[PDB]
């Protein structure tokens, strides 16, 4: 009745991962032009099958605080944007004195339109040309020590120089399915209630992740997934007041934004080989930029959203304030729709504070009533605070439409001890690892580890 | 459901489904862990680690005998101080994943003693062929 | 002529000599399947692809047993549908290259049958091992 | 003092403790030597290398027989060429650094006989596996 | 000429350009077959073909 | 430098044009550099003009 040791090799188990995964493009945004679409190029594209598994009676613990993979994801798309941009369009040659005057001033959405003399490097080098671009506020800075005169330069000249954009390459998320490496295996939970950590009960296995489409913005997060049954918020620790509250909606509200103004493009030659592009001249009637949402919805959606956040903060109001000031990039909403970069001021989206009731009382109308934002378009931005990888946007022609289905939210947390009764929130974000770890939380990597032992009595006669 | 396709070609699907289910189905499992500018690196190195696992795990298997088997008796007992559960216990209620929660102890204790089974083998083996 | 290196170190030189002649030369031609700025990339990826290739090939005859011989009986039967010329015919007048082109068809009908024969040899010999 | 670790792990520290010391240590040796922005292809190329010399050998053995055990019979007679000292003078005073010396001559003849010792094995083996 | 183009180099004054034949060779797993036929239309089955 | 000492008159202040943020606009600065990384400019005739 001894026992004997056999080793088994290939048995099911594992330990945590801390590897890479891998594209896994979609397979669907190759064509030739392929070369001109960012991110899909340096990609492989693949076709996998979700997978079946359902581990049994397998559970698991997770945590979306402490998934490192949300990292890899960072870092690539810092490294993969920057190295597509860099065989072209440098614009040092543009930081030069430049001459400019108003639009005809009066409403303040055309002042801004300054017309821009300057004199720019010929095909010859020893030729000058005179030549005038249109360009907006803030890329425009006055003069350094000259007294309200028509001389400005431009805003990088005194930091790093800057490029513009290879004007072949279009810039639109494509999902990437990330697939494990051999040896390696991604779980997922099929889970919810799910606080973003803890033990989930059934647990699919992975192959590939489901596509996810890396997309730049801060507080409203567009095209991205639903909650499958109710509105999830999930936060590191509700009680730090430092943390961001991640919010996945059930239902979809949408979004249409826009810019009305009809505006041609011109180029100029600088040098040899390349051009810049530039607004020639805004060539309609100059209205505002906005975004319509339906006021329904949104007053439908903080309600409830305000019912499930009282449930970490009971027998209290739920209050929404405007963010705490700052540039733009700060405060407002930011969009790449159409690849023009919008800055829309928030307020007074979260304006409203429900009484702590939440009820979800509304009615049945004809009314097409919305809420308008309005908002501000720039040239020249620096790209995930990428001072260093500063770029000023292509020009595009004709009118921008946008829609889509929103939305995540990012949001902080406020009130003092003299309150106490209601707590206050505000827009939040800037941070783009969080608008990945929204939808990345779903998975965990493992690896598999192959031979284990037990015993079994069963002797080798030699 | 599923099936050996889902549960090994995939992974760990077996992990719920006690030990000695595995008796039958750890063959696929061993084969699809073989699998197969500067993004060249990255994709070469995942590749060649995995290879480099691979062998290396084949290497001890090697030295341990039996080994092409891949489930070998090596003839070493166990120690009392790891014999805490009946076979029963171990075969139908406890899974790998469980297992080796705890087994996890002495795990070079183990790789030692079959080491060296091994090798008083193959010095009793020769001494035979010499007689032989 | 040729001979055995030109045939395998070489690639392929018994292709047009009929498939019984391969019974005393297939062993060169597998060792020579192992051989060994931005170029680098190129030829370790051909180095690593090859490695990989090679094991996956390895990984599949230890599946199936026996597996260390390069020939093996694996103890399945054929199925009659797959019987349509006579032994001599295939070991004396057909090529593998000829073989190939037909016997191509249930590959994974064949594979199937091979990793099953040895799942139950394996839980055989593991009964006797107990009972012994 | 040092002991296997030292020996094997790191390398080489029986070449001076004479062949016969090496019938009770040969493994370690083994497994220790399939260990594991352009320095990356230097990096890469590295790993690679070992593991296609590693792999090369494995081929060679697999080839000759016998071969999972590491010290195989492979029953070729030595040529009395090679016969000029007593087999205790070989095993009790001459170390493997000192044997490699001389017995360096004549290394592709002995892989010749390997081969075709093994190549008649298995012919007759599939002649008696057909008789029976 | 380049000017109203793309920006020109001239050579490096050091480097040779001469062509210098490349015995091609395949990866291990490969090998490469010849035609050693005449008549031979750029297409079709070549008897006599040697590694 | 004030010359006198050989250790002192090594300092030669060094003044020149350098392009400032706007490449349109000049600057006139001076740089402490000393002995061999200046160089009389070829062809000057025991001038103050130097060259790297
Ligand atoms: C984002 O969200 C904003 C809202 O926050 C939204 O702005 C609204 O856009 C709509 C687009 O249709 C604007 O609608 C127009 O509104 C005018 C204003 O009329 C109002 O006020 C007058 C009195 O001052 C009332 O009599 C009238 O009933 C309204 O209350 C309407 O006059 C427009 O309809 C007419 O003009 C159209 C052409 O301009 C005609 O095609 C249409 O048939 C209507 O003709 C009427 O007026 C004619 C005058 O020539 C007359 O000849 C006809 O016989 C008839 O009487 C239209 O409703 C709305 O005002 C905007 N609201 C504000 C304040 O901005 C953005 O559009 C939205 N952006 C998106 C979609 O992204
Ligand atoms: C921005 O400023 C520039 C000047 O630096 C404006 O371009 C100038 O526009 C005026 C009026 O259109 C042109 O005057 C006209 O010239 C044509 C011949 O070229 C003549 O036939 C007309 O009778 C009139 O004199 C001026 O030539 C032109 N200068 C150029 C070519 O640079 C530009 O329109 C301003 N843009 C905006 C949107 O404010
Ligand atoms: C979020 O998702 C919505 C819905 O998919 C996206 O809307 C899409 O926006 C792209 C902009 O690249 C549209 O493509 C454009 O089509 C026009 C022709 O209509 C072409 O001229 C443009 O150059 C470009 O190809 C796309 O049609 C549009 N899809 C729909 C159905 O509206 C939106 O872009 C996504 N991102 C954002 C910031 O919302
Ligand atoms: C956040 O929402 C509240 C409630 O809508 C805003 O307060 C209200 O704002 C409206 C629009 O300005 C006020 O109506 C206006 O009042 C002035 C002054 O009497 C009158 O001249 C206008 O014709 C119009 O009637 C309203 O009185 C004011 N108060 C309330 C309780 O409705 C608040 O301004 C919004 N804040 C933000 C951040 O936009
Ligand atoms: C190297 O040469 C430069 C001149 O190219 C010297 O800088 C100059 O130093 C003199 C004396 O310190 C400055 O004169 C003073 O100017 C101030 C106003 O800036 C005035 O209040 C004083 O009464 C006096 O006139 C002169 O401005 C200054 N030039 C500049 C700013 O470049 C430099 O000191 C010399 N360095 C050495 C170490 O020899
Ligand atoms: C879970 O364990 C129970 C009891 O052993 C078993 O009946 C059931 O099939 C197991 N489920 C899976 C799929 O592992
Ligand atoms: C451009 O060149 C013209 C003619 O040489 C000159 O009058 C004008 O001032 C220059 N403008 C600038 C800002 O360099
Ligand atoms: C450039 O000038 C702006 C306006 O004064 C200033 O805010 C910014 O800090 C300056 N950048 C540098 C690095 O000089
Ligand atoms: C997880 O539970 C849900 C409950 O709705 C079920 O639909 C799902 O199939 C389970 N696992 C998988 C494979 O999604
Ligand atoms: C829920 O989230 C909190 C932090 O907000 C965390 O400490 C806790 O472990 C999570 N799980 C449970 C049990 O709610
Ligand atoms: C937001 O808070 C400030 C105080 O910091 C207050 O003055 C302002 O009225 C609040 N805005 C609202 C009511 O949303
Ligand atoms: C945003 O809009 C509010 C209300 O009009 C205004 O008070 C605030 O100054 C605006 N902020 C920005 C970003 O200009
Ligand atoms: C070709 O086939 C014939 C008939 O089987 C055989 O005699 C001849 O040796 C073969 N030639 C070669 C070199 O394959
Ligand atoms: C050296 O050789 C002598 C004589 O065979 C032996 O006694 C001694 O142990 C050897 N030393 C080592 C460590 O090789
Ligand atoms: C350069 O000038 C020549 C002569 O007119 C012309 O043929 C050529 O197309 C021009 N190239 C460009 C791109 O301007
Ligand atoms: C909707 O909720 C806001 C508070 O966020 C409140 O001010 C407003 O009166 C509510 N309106 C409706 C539709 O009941």
């Amino acid at each position: 009745e001894n026992l004997w040791v056999t080793v088994y090799y290939g048995v099911p188990v594992w330990k945590e991962a801390k590897t890479t995964l891998f594209c896994a493009s979609d397979a669907r945004a190759y064509e030739k032009e392929v070369h001109n679409v960012w991110a899909t190029h340096a990609c492989v594209p693949t076709d996998p099958s979700p997978q079946e598994l359902v581990l049994g009676n397998v559970t698991e613990n997770f945590n979306m605080w402490k998934n490192d993979m949300v990292d890899q994801m960072h870092e690539d798309i810092i490294s993969l944007w920057d190295q597509s941009l860099k065989p072209c369009v440098k614009l040092t040659p543009l930081c030069v004195t430049l001459i400019c005057s108003d639009a005809t001033v009066k409403t303040g959405t055309v002042e801004e339109m300054k017309n821009c003399s300057f004199n720019t490097t010929t095909e010859i080098r020893d030729k000058e040309k005179k030549e005038y671009a249109l360009f907006y506020k803030p890329d425009i800075v006055p003069l350094s020590e000259t007294n309200n005169t028509s001389e400005y330069r431009l805003i990088n000249c005194n930091t790093s120089a800057c490029t513009q954009a290879c004007p072949k390459v279009t810039f639109e998320p494509i999902p990437i399915h990330y697939c494990a490496p051999a040896g390696y295996a991604i779980l997922k939970c099929n889970d919810e209630t799910f606080n973003g950590t803890g033990p989930c009960s059934n647990v699919s296995t992975v192959q590939c992740t489901h596509g996810i489409r890396p997309v730049v913005s801060t507080q409203l997060l567009l095209n991205g997934s639903l909650a499958e049954k109710e509105i999830v918020i999930r936060s590191e620790n509700l009680t730090n007041n430092a943390k961001i509250i991640i919010v996945h909606l059930h239902t979809p509200v949408e979004i249409v934004c826009t810019r009305p103004n009809n505006n041609t493009r011109k180029s100029v030659r600088i040098g040899p080989g390349q051009t810049f592009y530039a607004t020639g001249d805004i060539i309609g009637d100059i209205k505002q930029a906005h975004c319509n949402i339906s006021e329904e919805k949104w007053n439908d959606t903080l309600q409830k959203v305000g019912i499930e956040l009282q449930k970490h903060f009971p027998n209290k109001t739920i209050k929404y304030n405007q963010s705490a000031g700052g540039d733009m990039e700060i405060t407002t909403h930011s969009f790449n729709c159409g690849g023009e970069f919008f800055y829309c001021n928030t307020s007074n989206l979260f304006n409203g504070t429900y009484n702590g009731t939440y009820i979800s009382t509304n009615s049945s109308a004809n009314s097409t009533s919305t809420i308008t934002l309005q908002c501000r378009i720039k040239q020249i931005i620096n790209m995930w605070q990428g001072v260093g990888r500063c770029m000023y946007a292509p020009p595009i022609a004709g009118n921008i439409t946008c829609r889509s289905n929103i939305t995540g939210l990012l949001l902080t947390r406020d009130g003092g001890t003299n309150s106490n009764e209601t707590e206050t929130f505000r827009p939040a974000g800037g941070d783009m690892r969080d608008n990945w770890r929204s939808e990345l939380y779903k998975y965990k990597v493992v690896k598999i580890e192959p031979l284990g032992v037990a015993p079994t009595r069963c002797k080798r006669r030699v | 459901a599923v099936g050996i396709g889902a549960v090994f070609l995939g992974f760990l699907g077996a992990a719920g489904s006690t030990m000695g289910a595995a008796s039958m189905t750890l063959t696929v499992q061993a084969r699809n862990l073989l699998s197969g500018t500067v993004w060249g690196i990255k994709q070469l190195q995942a590749r060649v680690l995995a290879v480099e696992r691979y062998l290396r795990d084949q290497q001890l298997l090697g030295i341990w005998g039996c080994s092409g088997k891949l489930i070998c008796c090596t003839n070493v007992p166990w120690n009392s101080s790891w014999s805490n559960r009946n076979l029963s216990e171990i075969w139908d209620n406890m899974t790998w994943l469980q297992w080796d929660k705890e087994i996890s102890n002495y795990t070079q204790i183990i790789y030692g003693l079959l080491e060296e089974s091994q090798n008083q083998q193959e010095k009793n083996e020769q001494d035979l062929l010499a007689l032989d």
